[PDB]
RNA sequence: CCACAUCCACCU
């Protein structure tokens, strides 16, 4: 077994980080380590004030990882609907679909694969459909 | 944060059946929803006629247990079914929650117009790209498109005549059976193996009509599926999109995946009986 | 016609539940036996959840009732969870 | 497989935006019908039984096929996406 | 193992079609002429060596020997019982390797013997079962029964030798009925927590990687000793040079994939002691917000060419991890 | 054609009856055929004197006396043929002599009583509930007593159990804790026993000198020396201590319940619990249980003797007294006699509450027949137990084998709270106690591994679920031929010798022979050795013993060839294995499935249906035949007469034969010429090439029955009518439909064919075969509601039956397999030219893969395909044990003498060798296997001594290169379910709550899709495929029926919509407080619904 | 109509 897929899953193992010198947050609170690079980043080059967000990563098991998402749709479908539910009702929890499952529970289109918006749309014309509007655009190039 | 009115789910949600003579079959959702309704009904009067306090405090914590046992059932006592069938009520929660819920149920898609399942034998004769299979299920399988193409010919005058043609095994015809083949000339199917383990474990090929019951199989692919020929069988789906057609044809024909995603190693590779014959034949 | 892209998951106003809801029901009476069609304004009700008889039936999959409680009550989650969130 | 699916994958970046390609290329085929094909002359699709690959056994074929040679292109945003869609739906 | 190295040869510098036809022609020629060639078994075909006979008396004697010990009061319960395991183990291999010496020498073209130098069906442990002894039988408590099986199954099997095996055999049942629930369950927790990951990529500007060793750092208390080749296959096949390496007058550029070839050559250089640590581009330090790009996941894939923008690595991945769960 | 055998082994004794267990536990739970005087009491009779005599001193109108007198039951209502006919069950009513007694004047005796009818077990050892047949299967758990278990923490201590019955009772466990506490929790809490001690009359001197004598541990009960001095009120605190909130003054409440019937459990007396108890510690256990309550006081059988053996082992050691949980002597097992008491008196206990509320409600006296017992009670439990139990499960009958085997299974499952599925990894091991009295093989693969088994072909349960293994006597060197059965426990002390081990006749020939000290293999003198082994078939099950060459087959494999042999279908010509093990007859025999002559006479009359024999005595007795019986799995049960008239018979003696018998022998398969060589590609892993010979003459040919069933109901439109007249359409197939509704006999159906015409409110509902296949109707049965005795589900005017037969014959889909395990499906079915056939004109029938043999370990197969080959030309069959088998010099010879008649019948027409197998011989002759310097001759000989022969390709004409091992063995056609039969729908039935497609009955019904296939189908970059087969092929109504109209059109399917699983999902959600609405881009909802949410 | 429960099997 090669080990890009043991890597895969040990960096969503410990993708979460917990701060330790408040920001604009509360201090022992642990959410995703991208989320808080991007807010120390707004916060010392983008805007104004110097507030060292100082962090330490949080290891953490297959199961917490998976359950602590910012998308309510998985871990709801997941593990505990009960708990997950009552967490995301608590407070708004706009679930933004990103991740293969939640619209496969929306039945859409993935975003992987075909689905990809790299590749979801790419315009196709043959060769005389292709000359016959280009013709017309160089036409309407005047002169 | 609580509930001042409870909300009734629609009645299709929580439907009585007939079952027999008579007989009504019913979720239970409508059993508590009585409850519910009935509890209710009996605060309304009491409050509306007198105020026993004690008798009012009582009323007032049945009703509170009848609405959680109504939201989610079991987190407080065990609310049953009319007394000699002492299967709990089931409630909300269950029907989300659980192995076997709402969640786990239309994540999947459980279930799938255009497929069949049959054994599987083994496919010796067949290209790696090809697989096996019987012609009644194929023509079952391939029925819409099949009343399209005999639609386009003389076999029947409307798409209604084609299906009561169809319908009734005795009026087939060797017309009908070119019409099938003309069909499926570019058509190919999934082909699947009950336990996924696997990405390989759904495989794209090229029909090929046969006669009997079982599915001819490639022996190359015996071992991209965990499938022997000692009596286990496979399942069919048909793709109906030109695009599903077109993705399938590409990226998950069985002649386009010859290497495992886990390593490198080949799973086309020569199986038991091939690796047999090439020792024979290439030993001094 | 817009696309889908984002689904929100919050609670539930008393007001957004009779919005929702068309009519209470007040009687807990399912179907009579005799008559299959619906008894009273029960859990089955015909005004209340759309017509039976081929709109199509499939209004009544989706017309929803609300039962107007005389005493509050709280949701089981919101006390039975372990956060008690009314409790914390 | 099919013909020459090695040089499919050489003349794109991805499998998919090949996949995307010869899909979007099979649809204008259905629609518009089989007439604005770019190998009408000789090289066609032979039947078996007889010349029944002339109209429209199978597209993918057809799609594919089309795309091994070089009358055809694909990009991202090639030509002004509108006035196409707009044409597409309502003829 | 020459068979799949022809496969993966072909598929690497001829393609798809080219590998399928090849295949084809195998798999039918190997049709025919195993048809034609004759392979048979009988119970004759199951050869019993003459020599293990006396390894039994051997053993036989020492078994004696450790007896005698025992009651002289030398040895413990738990040395006793050690030292008989160890003489059986022993014993067992010693009349392994006999068999299939015997097998080398006597009778090159024997149907069991064929199939198992072959990648075709059987072990060498199932040859020994078949003609030599299935010898050491583990207990319903986890260790190993005191007294071996001395007849194999060319021979007739004692009842209390089958009642002893049926131990195993429902052990085994009851192992593979669980095992598999449990590696299942593994598997849809690996699934749902990668289920996210996906190749969507501009290049990110990772000046990060990770150095894959190429020596084991404790295989005795103080020593280094070179990895084993399937596993710096397993560490390196597929990655992406974080930087420029030369090694053995090759110029190995920065941001090269490396394919088997390379492979094989830094395994031959780390032979030579040239370097030591691979510094390879890894998905554990890439950049992307919700997956990783197309140079830090690498190259390994169904076909060889680098990774496609878009597809889901997570997925993938959670299947390749948990599908050799359930045969484990 | 002859039989030889081959086994050297004297069997003392022979097989008793194989379902003697089930027959014999239910003739003991009902004494019918005993006078009621006779002084047999347990079974029914002791329920009835145990918990019905209910007796009342005074409450209201006191001295309520009811008592028990006698019970009787002697005539079925209805014999059992109809009884299958007619959905009725085989049952007798009971009937009770009960009297009332008051304190006043009166004997109101009535002698009838009907109270339920009781089912009665069939000859076989069936019964029959509703119509169809079911097996109650034997339970086993743990036996009531006192047990001894290590502490699960403390290493130095341990823990007693009493263990009574019901749950609903005492549980008695003793406890020492450091502190010197002597614990004692009966229920739920913890009591210092010392108290009950001393209310049991034990004071501390005799404590001393009886108990602490011996053992130190007596100071951590002596110690609690301020609180012992009282003689009865010590009760009273003892009931004090109990929260019930009830006065203290009640002296026998709870103190006694636990005394002598109530709670403590009625074991059956010696060997149920007082064999546990009076073998394991004492001497004897006077009674029933612990009690005396002539003068209030309280007296004790087994704390004493408990706290003297527990303190005994746990400071001293009378040995490793310590009891195994898993020990098969400390587990006991409830036949269907013991269930059915158990339910009896559960419904007894409920009629008795029912009679004491009604004499408590009613106030006369002269009501003694009905005003006291009602027949509903005992009635509903007993259908309950026999309907709705889990060990009461439908009967299995695709052979007499499987018959047999479902009738004799252990199983550890029941009620639930003794075994259940998802936990029970420590107990599917099996035990050393198994041997000889459990099979290690025959459990079922799959989740109900080690839970479900059967007992050995030797075992008994004796009288209390105790099994039995016999053992010869062996005295000094000389085996006697007394045969004692001997439980687990009385076997562990004692040396058991082996079967196997060489003998003089009466005299041991070995100097070390293999014995059994307990449970553990070694080495011994004949001086020492007691005991010797009946023979090696008693450690092995029925099912397990038809395997010939067992000894040479791994136990997997052996395991599911015993299991694959129960689901072989019986074939029109089935003929007995070439090689046998000699149970066959026994089978046959003990499984009442053919038909033997009770009696020395002649036979009068014989015909198809019935057979007229006159005996000896001049009494003429005529036997009918089931000609095609249905079976419960839909196979046919056949007894075809094997007599002729005007011939003499022996007592004993066969007449007819059984659905899967040749000649009084069990005959489920075929005996076919199998080549273990691989063709092409047709046996390429496990698959299996057949000839058209087997198919020119109907070789696997079976008759399988279904049974269609219509019935017409009242309903509130109007009655519905089965009438032969059609509604609307069909007139021009109404010619099948001869009589008035029923189709005639002898038609043949396809699918889509009018079976019964029933037209409802007029609308046209009328059965037609389903798609599939359809066969030959050969029986209807009408039932309306002119019932002679039959009785109907209410509201249902009448109900049609119709079994329509076909003739299944071998083709690809079916799958074959030997008793070794060897499984496999037919691939190819070869015409007879081009398959390989030997030097003679004779072709093979069967190719065989040889790469299935080394992988796993099958050897038995090989050994049988070379005794088939010496008998295919010796034309004779041969018996071999399963551990006493055919040696192989033995088989040699007999293969040399096969060698000598073939080869000489070859050179009887002047014949050499061909030229071919000259080239064949010299190639092996390059390969070692024939010496060489020899002629053709013997080098062919020593060739066929191998088992090899020469085979020629037929394909080609040229010789297969090296010889081919050829052969006769036994194949048989497992069970054919629709399994094969494709489940291919195109549409079909929606389901309600979710639109996602499934049917059966109607339509086949959907495939699943599930959850690890989606994850590879995304593995893929493939996502318009999940989406249409999540939306468009699976739930969005429009898109599924825009996508059928398009398609129908020639056109592209539109795009999908959302799924109405998740709108399900949503609107489940507002059932709660949730609030779900998908939004756009920016914070604007969208209706996932047109306007339906909208109101108006 | 197919709901749910229980049981027996088959393929991993
Ligand atoms: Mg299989
Ligand atoms: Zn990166």
């Amino acid at each position: 077994l090669h080990d890009k897929h043991i890597e895969i899953v040990v960096r969503q193992m410990m993708k979460y980080v917990e701060v330790t010198d408040p920001g604009d947050s509360r201090l022992l609170e642990g959410q995703v380590l991208e989320k808080w690079d991007v807010e120390a980043l707004n916060e010392r080059l983008i805007a104004e004030g110097k507030t060292p967000v100082a962090w330490k990563p949080l290891l953490m098991g297959v199961t917490k990882s998976a359950l602590s998402t910012k998308s309510w749709l998985s871990a709801a479908s997941f593990q505990n609907t009960t708990h997950v539910l009552t967490e995301a009702a608590i407070a708004g929890k706009k679930d933004e679909l990103i991740g293969l499952k939640e619209n496969v529970i929306l039945g859409r289109l993935i975003p992987a694969g075909t689905g990809s918006d790299f590749v979801r749309f790419t315009q196709v014309v043959d060769q005389k459909t292709l000359k016959a509007i280009e013709e017309a655009r160089k036409e309407a190039v005047e002169a | 944060m609580i509930l001042e009115a409870v909300p009734v789910l629609p009645p299709d949600l929580r439907p009585m059946v007939q079952v027999d003579g008579g007989r009504f079959a019913t979720s239970d959702l409508n059993d508590l929803y009585r409850r519910l309704i009935n509890r209710n009904n009996r605060l309304k009067k009491l409050l509306a006629q007198g105020a026993p306090e004690i008798i009012i405090r009582n009323e007032k914590r049945m009703l509170q247990e009848a609405v959680d046992a109504l939201l989610d059932n079991g987190r407080r006592g065990a609310p049953v079914t009319n007394p000699g069938s002492d299967r709990p009520l089931r409630s909300l929660t269950d029907i989300l929650s659980g192995k076997q819920g709402r969640f786990r149920q239309n994540l999947l898609g459980k279930r799938v117009d255009y497929s069949g399942r049959s054994v599987i034998v083994v496919g010796p004769q067949l290209k790696l790209h090809q697989c096996g299979l019987p012609k009644r299920m194929a023509l079952e399988l391939f029925k819409p498109f099949l009343l399209k193409k005999m639609e386009e010919k003389g076999i029947a005058p409307n798409v209604k005549a084609a299906r009561r043609m169809l319908e009734r095994q005795r009026d087939i015809k060797d017309e009908v059976w070119d019409a099938l083949e003309e069909v499926i000339h570019g058509k190919v199917v999934l082909l699947n193996r009950a336990p996924t383990l696997h990405r390989l474990g759904i495989q794209a090929f090229q029909p090929v009509l046969v006669e009997g019951q079982s599915i001819q199989l490639h022996p190359l692919v015996c071992e991209a599926f965990n499938a022997d020929f000692d009596g286990d069988q496979m399942a069919v789906h048909v793709p109906l999109s030109s695009f599903a057609q077109a993705e399938a044809r590409i990226q998950m024909l069985s002649a386009h995946n010859l290497l495992s995603p886990a390593s490198g190693e080949p799973l086309a590779k020569p199986s038991r009986d091939i690796i047999l014959g090439l020792y024979y034949i290439t030993q001094v | 016609k817009k696309e889908v892209r984002k689904v929100r998951i919050a609670l539930a106003s008393p007001e957004k539940i009779r919005s929702w809801s068309y009519g209470e029901v007040e009687k807990p009476e399912t179907i009579n036996y005799r008559t299959l069609k619906p008894e009273r304004d029960g859990l089955f009700d015909e005004r209340i959840f759309g017509p039976i008889k081929d709109t199509k039936s499939i209004v009544r999959r989706y017309r929803m009732g609300h039962i107007e409680l005389a005493t509050p009550a709280a949701h089981i989650w919101f006390v039975k969870d372990v956060p008690s969130k009314i409790g914390t | 497989a099919e013909p020459g699916i090695d040089k499919l994958f050489g003349m794109v970046d991805s499998k998919y935006r090949l996949t995307v390609v010869v899909a979007k290329r099979a649809q204008q085929l259905l629609r518009h019908g089989f007439k604005n094909t770019v190998l009408e002359p000789e090289e066609r699709p032979k039947m078996q039984t007889l010349e029944g690959l002339f109209d429209d056994p199978n597209a993918v074929t057809w799609a594919m096929k089309e795309l091994l040679t070089g009358r055809l292109v694909f990009g991202e945003n090639l030509v002004p996406e509108d006035r196409l869609q707009k044409e597409m739906e309502r003829l | 193992n020459s068979l799949k190295d022809l496969v993966y040869q072909a598929f690497l510098r001829l393609g798809m079609e080219k590998t399928a036809r090849l295949l084809d022609a195998l798999k039918y020629y190997g049709f025919t002429f195993s048809t034609t060639s004759g392979i048979t078994i009988g119970i004759d075909d199951a050869v019993i060596p003459e020599e293990k006979k006396q390894y039994l008396e051997e053993a036989d004697r020492k078994l004696l020997q450790i007896e005698q010990a025992y009651e002289m009061g030398f040895l413990t319960d738990r040395e006793r019982y050690d030292q008989i395991l160890q003489l059986w183990t022993e014993t067992t291999e010693k009349v392994t390797q006999a068999v299939f010496k015997n097998f080398e020498e006597n009778y090159p073209f024997n149907p069991l013997y064929v199939m198992a130098q072959s990648g075709a069906r059987g072990n060498p442990q199932q040859i020994r079962q078949l003609c030599g002894l299935r010898g050491l039988m583990q207990k319903p408590s986890g260790e190993t029964f005191e007294v071996p099986v001395r007849s194999s199954f060319r021979e007739g099997l004692t009842v209390l030798e089958y009642f002893i095996s049926s131990h195993g055999a429902r052990k085994g049942g009851a192992d593979t009925a669980l095992r598999t629930a449990d590696s299942g369950y593994l598997t849809r927790k690996l699934v749902d927590v990668t289920h996210e990951i996906v190749v969507r990529e501009a290049d990110c500007g990772t000046t990060n990687y990770i150095s894959v060793p190429l020596f084991q750092p404790d295989e005795v208390t103080r020593s280094l000793r070179l990895r084993k080749r399937a596993d710096i296959e397993a560490g390196l096949y597929g990655r992406v040079l974080a930087r420029e390496v030369e090694v053995l007058g090759v110029r190995l550029e920065e941001g090269r994939y490396l394919s088997m070839d390379d492979v094989h050559l830094l395994i031959k250089a780390a032979e030579a002691g040239e370097i030591q640590e691979v510094p390879v581009r890894s998905p554990l330090t890439c950049q992307t917000r919700y997956g990783v790009c197309q140079k830090c996941y690498g190259y390994d894939l169904s076909m060889a060419r680098p990774v496609s923008i878009g597809e889901a690595v997570g997925i993938v991945a959670a299947q390749s991890i948990g599908e050799p769960g359930t045969q484990l | 054609m002859e039989i030889k055998r081959f086994g050297r082994i004297r069997e003392v004794i022979p097989l008793p009856p194989l379902t003697e267990i089930q027959v014999e536990s239910y003739r003991r739970a009902l004494q019918a055929d005993v006078p009621p005087e006779k002084r047999e009491n347990v079974g029914i009779q002791a329920a009835f004197r145990e918990t019905f005599p209910i007796e009342e001193e005074d409450k209201g109108k006191g001295g309520l006396v009811l008592d028990f007198l006698e019970y009787r039951l002697g005539e079925p209502p209805f014999p059992q043929d109809e009884c299958r006919e007619k959905d009725l069950t085989y049952q007798a009513p009971l009937y009770a002599r009960l009297q009332l007694i008051h304190k006043d004047t009166g004997l109101i005796k009535e002698d009838e009583v009907f109270l339920g009818h009781i089912p009665l077990m069939t000859e076989d050892g069936s019964f029959i509930i509703n119509g169809a047949d079911r097996v109650i299967v034997s339970q086993i758990h743990r036996s009531p007593g006192v047990y001894f278990t290590p502490d699960p923490a403390r290493p130095g201590r341990y823990i007693a159990s009493i263990i009574p019955l019901p749950k609903r009772g005492p549980w008695i466990d003793l406890e020492v804790e450091p502190n010197g506490v002597v614990s004692m929790k009966v229920n739920k809490r913890k009591f210092p026993l010392v108290l009950l001690l001393r209310v049991l009359g034990y004071d501390q001197e005799t404590l001393a000198r009886e108990l602490g004598a011996y053992g130190e541990l007596v100071q951590g009960l002596m110690d609690e020396s301020v609180f012992a001095m009282r003689p009865e009120e010590a009760l009273i605190r003892l009931f004090t201590l109990l929260r019930p909130g009830d006065p203290p003054k009640r002296d026998k409440a709870v103190a006694y319940v636990y005394g002598l019937i109530a709670d403590p459990r009625r074991y059956d007396l010696g060997e149920a619990g007082r064999y546990k108890a009076e073998e394991k510690l004492g001497i004897r256990l006077s009674g029933r249980t612990l009690a005396r309550f002539e003068d209030g006081e309280f007296k004790d059988e087994v704390f004493l003797p408990t706290l003297r053996y527990l303190f005994a082992l746990t400071a001293g050691v009378p040995g490793h007294e310590v009891d195994d949980i898993d020990h098969l002597g400390n587990r006991r097992i409830r036949t269907v006699g013991e269930l059915m008491t158990d339910q009896f008196r559960v419904g007894l206990a409920r009629l008795a509450r029912g009679v004491r509320e009604r004499m408590l409600m009613g106030s006369e006296d002269s009501l003694t027949p009905a005003k006291l017992v009602n027949s509903r009670p005992l009635e509903a439990a007993i259908r309950e137990f026999f309907s709705r139990s889990q060990l009461s499960q439908f009967k299995d009958e695709t052979n007499p084998l499987s018959s047999l085997r479902h009738k004799r299974r252990i199983s550890a499952l029941g009620p639930g709270g003794l075994t259940r599925e998802r936990a029970g990894f420590d107990v599917r091991d099996v035990h050393r106690t198994h041997y000889g009295r459990i099979c290690p093989v025959e459990t079922p693969e799959g989740a109900n591994i080690g839970l479900i088994t059967s007992l050995a072909a030797y075992a008994r349960v004796d009288e209390l679920g105790f099994i039995r293994t016999p053992y010869r006597r062996v005295v000094g060197g000389v085996v006697t031929d007394e045969v004692v059965y001997m439980t687990a426990t009385e076997e562990d002390r004692y040396t058991i010798a082996q079967a196997n081990t060489p003998l003089e006749g009466n005299r041991i020939a070995a100097e070390r022979v293999v014995a059994r000290r307990k449970g553990e293999p070694v080495i011994v003198s004949p001086e020492e050795v007691e005991f010797m082994d009946v023979s090696p078939k008693q450690v092995f099950s029925v099912n397990t013993n038809l395997i010939p060459f067992l000894e040479h087959d791994d136990a997997n494999r052996a395991l599911m060839g015993s299991n694959m042999q129960t689901q072989a279908v019986p074939l029109i010509r089935a003929q007995a294995p070439v090689v046998m093990t000699g149970l066959e007859e026994r089978v046959v025999r003990d499984s009442l499935a053919a038909l033997y002559a009770e009696e020395d006479g002649e036979v009068a009359k014989v015909d198809g249906n019935r057979i007229v024999v006159r005996y000896e005595d001049g009494r003429l007795v005529e036997y009918p035949l089931r000609r095609f019986y249905r079976s419960n799995q839909g196979t046919a049960l056949d007894q075809r007469p094997r007599v002729v008239v005007g011939q003499r018979v022996r007592k004993g003696d066969l007449l007819a034969d059984g659905p899967a018998s040749e000649n009084g022998f069990l005959a489920l398969g075929q005996n076919v010429l199998v080549a273990i060589m691989p063709f092409d590609g047709y046996n390429f892993e496990d698959a299996i090439v057949i000839s058209e010979e087997l198919l020119k003459r109907d070789f696997y040919t079976s008759i399988h029955i279904e049974r269609y069933e219509i019935e017409a109901r009242d309903t509130k439109l109007g009655p519905e009518r089965i009438t032969r007249d059609i509604p609307h359409l069909s007139e021009a197939a109404l010619r099948d439909l001869d009589e008035e509704g029923v189709v005639r006999i002898g038609a043949e159906v396809k699918p889509g064919d009018i079976l019964v015409g029933r037209t409802s409110f007029v609308k046209d509902t009328s059965l037609r075969v389903p798609p599939g296949e359809g066969g030959i109707v050969v029986r209807t049965v009408r039932l309306r509601r002119g019932d002679p005795g039959v009785e109907l589900k209410p509201g249902v005017r009448e109900v049609v039956r119709v079994y329509v037969a076909q003739k299944r014959k071998l083709q690809v889909g079916d799958k074959l397999a030997n008793r070794h395990g060897n499984k496999g499906v037919v691939a190819k079915i070869l015409p007879v030219e081009d398959m390989p056939h030997l030097p003679d004109g004779t072709p093979v029938d069967v190719i065989l893969n040889p790469l299935g043999v080394p992988s796993r370990m099958n050897l038995g197969q090989i050994l049988e395909t070379h005794l088939g080959l010496a008998g295919y030309f010796l034309g004779q069959r041969y018996i071999s044990p399963i551990f006493d088998g055919a040696k192989e010099p033995e088989i040699k010879e007999l293969l040399a003498q096969a060698f000598e008649v073939y080869f000489g019948k070859r050179k009887g027409e002047g014949f050499g060798v061909d030229k071919r197998e000259v080239e064949v011989l010299r190639r092996a002759e390059k390969l070692g296997l024939v010496t060489p310097g020899k002629t053709p001759e013997e080098q062919l000989k020593e060739l066929f001594l191998q088992g090899k022969v020469v085979l020629y390709d037929g394909r080609t004409g040229e010789p297969i290169e090296g010889p081919i091992v050829v052969g006769q063995m036994f194949i048989m056609k497992l069970y054919h379910m629709v399994e094969d039969k494709m489940h291919a729908r195109s549409t079909g039935p929606y389901s309600l709550i979710t639109q996602q497609p499934l049917g059966g009955k109607a339509q086949f019904g959907g495939q699943r899709f599930g959850e690890m296939e989606v994850w590879a189908l995304e593995a893929y970059g493939a996502a318009h495929t999940l989406q249409e087969m999540l939306t468009l092929k699976s739930d969005d109504i429009e898109g599924r029926n825009a996508a059928y109209e398009a398609i129908i059109k020639g056109e592209d399917v539109p795009e999908p919509s959302v799924p109405e699983s998740f709108r399900v999902l949503v609107k489940e959600l507002q059932a709660l407080a949730l609030d779900v609405q998908t939004l756009d881009e920016k914070d604007n909802p969208v209706d996932i619904f047109e306007g339906l949410a909208s109101k108006r």
